[PDB]
């Protein structure tokens, strides 16, 4: 019918296991049967399909979570700036305002997470780490007040990034920590937003990230590892920031990412032969605007002037039909419990799937009710494009710190 | 003298005699809190005591046992892991007992980043990789796609030069699940770091093995990605027999993967000044249209992009 996933021909997209069953085919078939039940529900209940983003339920879930969380969140006690970021960004995508008092309370809490040696920890008094540093800077840029900008100690932040920098061009996540592509992205994101990029900070970084692109076309956590959506987004987004996307084979990358959209489910998988997951709506589909900008900068004449190189409609259908929790919040797939991480990325991926843009060109695809339209998101930073412009302009009136 | 966190006789640190001297330090969440977690009593109790030993930098046997509880409560707390490693060195703890502990904790939470990083630090300290491959194989026996397990496996093999039995282990896992992409990745990792793919006998063996895998399971994307990945290097057009050999699977072993591979062969032929240039282009454009409209419509935008791209370049 008007919904791609509900067309009779869509039944042909089901798994073809070639009569050879393995753990992979068995697990995929189970997910497909579950998704088919969701897709068929309208037909079985004799109702007209209505794709509605449950804005009010999502807002209630988010406004509450911003102040207080159950003990189910104990496993995120060293990730508190991530929770600020996930919630504040989900509220920004839903066009929900931050009361000036809440903005102030977030600023003050992120100040407590900030290390006297630079960067942010996952909670008050915790050691600094690149992942809560990225989340804290992103959350402060979402608030975007002078008070939020002033929380960041730019000189100590630069000193902190230098303390993690490795001779091979990579970065540690934290002191005595692990090295992987996420760290290059977390460092490049905070350094570009706060205007602390010195001539040698990212020396060898582009080359180290390019060594993470493997035989599949995608990018692994470290050289030699299996290509993965989260790492591929981190790798490409860091190269966009560094203006070094050409270090990658962009065509093998384009082919690998597009192949990650599931023909049946419509959503994206994180790796080849794994299951669909709503958060890959951002990590994987977020690569298509980055590749479009990269190919366009090389003057590609065959690029679309209205759509991203993925099925925008099928992704929105997967998110709207399978990833909404009735009580508010979004999830990985049907049968999974809601969480602020999936709420953030399902809505981020929905915004990307709704909003196309390339220079002068602007084209929206809004599946279901028109009220489903979200605020746009910057494909590099995953914060509002207006917040990116405002933060960059503000930090550009400050000099890059000296030694 | 361990008192397990799940033990029916576990007692809160605030009710323990050997901890009476120390005042627990509460978390400073500020006056108006945000993303405040309503911690369970057990969690709050261990973390208020951990905050006290950390703030005073107490490098004691009791602080060491306390980190085990704090890790058990939240194994992602990297500050706790850092302090535990400070204590392992300061207290001169037996690192083989610490390996027994990390083995048990990884078995419980095999997806946690911190646990694998700690195991790597221990292996580095001990300069002992002897237990590694067998421990990883036990994790992979439970989840054959565990990304941290495969990453630790590659680190182990590369660092300690344990290449010799890896292709055999890869062959075993591929028999179990030919669709396991992490295993196809390991295959490439092993070959590229040993013989390489420049050795013609190795390349031939790999392409034949992959083609036999494709015949058994034609819709298995991993084997198709692997065949492409090992040949795309020198260029698909460099292998003239490949096209005819795939075109001979068109009635029997067809899939949008076979069709997509044909388009990749045609793209490369068109870039390397092939004979019957206009014929190749139209063959490629026909397959692009079939893929976009019929066989692979989820990728319609990609296939239309390729169609336009091929036209723009090779018209
Ligand atoms: C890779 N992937 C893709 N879908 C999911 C994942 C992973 O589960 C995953 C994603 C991720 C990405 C960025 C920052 N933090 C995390 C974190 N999540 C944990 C679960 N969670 C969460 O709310 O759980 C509750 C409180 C409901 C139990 C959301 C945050 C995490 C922490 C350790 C590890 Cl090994 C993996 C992950
Ligand atoms: C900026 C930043 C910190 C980005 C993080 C990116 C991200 C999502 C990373 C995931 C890394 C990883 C080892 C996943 C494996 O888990 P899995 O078993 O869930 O993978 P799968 O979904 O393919 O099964
Ligand atoms: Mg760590
Ligand atoms: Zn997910």
């Amino acid at each position: 019918e008007p919904l791609y996933s509900l067309r009779p021909e869509h039944a042909r997209e089901r798994l073809q296991d070639d009569s050879v069953e393995t753990v992979t085919s068995i697990e995929q078939a189970k997910v497909e049967e579950k998704i088919q039940e969701v897709f068929s529900s309208y037909k079985f209940n004799h109702l007209v399909p209505r794709l509605v983003l449950q804005r009010e339920k999502h807002f209630h879930y988010l406004k509450r979570g911003l102040r207080q969380l159950t003990d189910a969140y104990e496993c995120l006690d060293a990730s508190r700036p991530w929770l600020c970021y996930w919630i504040l960004h989900s509220l920004e995508l839903l066009d929900e305002p931050i009361p000036q008092i809440v903005a102030t309370d977030v600023c003050q809490f992120l100040e407590l997470c900030q290390s006297p040696d630079g960067g942010f920890g996952g909670g008050p008094g915790q050691y600094p780490h690149l992942a809560p540093t990225y989340a804290a800077v992103n959350a402060l840029c979402i608030i975007g007040t002078e008070e939020a900008y002033n929380v960041i100690n730019r000189e100590k932040l630069l000193q902190y990034l230098y303390s993690l920098k490795q001779p091979d061009g990579s970065f540690l996540m934290h002191v005595g920590g692990e090295v992987d592509v996420r760290s290059a992205y977390c460092a490049a994101s905070v350094a570009s937003l706060t205007n602390i990029i010195t001539p040698d900070l990212f020396e060898g970084t582009a080359e180290w990230i390019a060594r993470c692109q493997n035989w599949e076309g995608g990018i692994g956590g470290v050289p030699g590892m299996e290509a993965h959506g989260g790492y591929t987004f981190c790798g490409l987004a860091a190269l966009v920031i560094l203006k070094k996307e050409r270090s990658l084979n962009l065509k093998s990358l384009l082919q690998w990412v597009t192949s990650r959209q599931m023909r049946f489910e419509g959503g994206f998988q994180g790796r080849c032969n794994k299951l669909v997951d709503g958060c890959y709506s951002f990590w994987q589909a977020g690569l298509l605007p980055l590749l479009h900008r990269a190919l366009h900068a090389q003057g590609d004449p065959a690029l679309s002037m209205s759509h991203w190189m993925f099925h925008q409609q099928a992704l929105q259908e997967y998110i709207l039909m399978c990833c909404q929790c009735p009580a508010g919040g979004l999830l990985d797939k049907p049968g999974k419990s809601r969480d602020f991480y999936h709420t953030c990325y399902c809505l981020s991926g929905l915004s990307i799937a709704q909003h196309f843009g390339s220079g002068a060109m602007l084209h929206d695809v809004v599946m279901g009710v028109p009220e489903n339209v979200l605020q746009p998101t910057h494909p590099v930073y995953n914060i509002g494009p207006d917040k990116v412009i405002q933060a960059t302009t503000h930090f550009l009136q400050k000099p890059v710190p000296g030694f | 003298g361990f008192l397990s966190l799940d033990s029916p006789t576990y007692v809160l640190y605030r009710d323990r005699a050997e901890w009476a001297d120390i005042d627990p330090v509460p978390q400073n969440d500020g006056p108006s809190p945000v993303v405040q977690i309503i911690y369970s009593e057990k969690f709050r109790d261990v973390y208020d005591y951990f905050r006290a030993v950390l703030q005073r930098d107490e490098r004691s046997e009791r602080a060491f046992k306390l980190t085990r509880d704090a890790i058990e409560l939240n194994a992602a707390n990297y500050t706790v892991w850092h302090f535990r490693r400070v204590l392992l060195r300061s207290l001169q703890k037996d690192l083989q007992e610490e390996m027994n502990y990390i083995t048990a904790i990884i078995e419980e939470q095999p997806k946690n980043y911190q646990v694998w990083h700690h195991r790597r630090v221990l292996v580095e300290w001990l300069k002992d990789p002897s237990q590694e491959l067998e421990f990883i194989a036990d994790i992979l026996n439970q989840d054959a796609k565990n990304y941290h397990a495969w990453q630790h496996r590659q680190w182990v093999i590369q660092e300690f030069r344990l290449w010799d039995n890896e292709l055999q282990y890869v062959d075993q896992l591929l028999k179990e699940d030919v669709r396991n992409n992490s295993v196809w990745n390991q295959r490439h990792f092993v070959i590229s770091n040993t013989t390489g793919y420049s050795d013609r006998a190795v390349l031939e063996r790999e392409v034949q093995y992959t083609l036999e895998m494709i015949k058994l399971v034609p819709h298995n994307e991993s084997a198709w990605n692997y065949l492409k990945g090992i040949l795309q290097d020198r260029g698909l057009s460099r292998y003239p027999n490949l096209l005819n050999q795939l075109l001979d699977l068109q009635p029997s072993h067809s899939s949008p993967y076979l069709i997509a591979f044909l388009v990749d062969i045609y793209e490369d032929m068109l870039e390397n000044q092939c004979d019957n240039k206009e014929d190749i282009l139209n063959k490629a454009l026909e397959l692009c249209e079939i893929l976009a409209k019929e066989k692979d419509t989820i990728r319609k935008e990609y296939w239309r992009y390729i169609g336009r791209s091929l036209q723009s370049k090779h018209s």
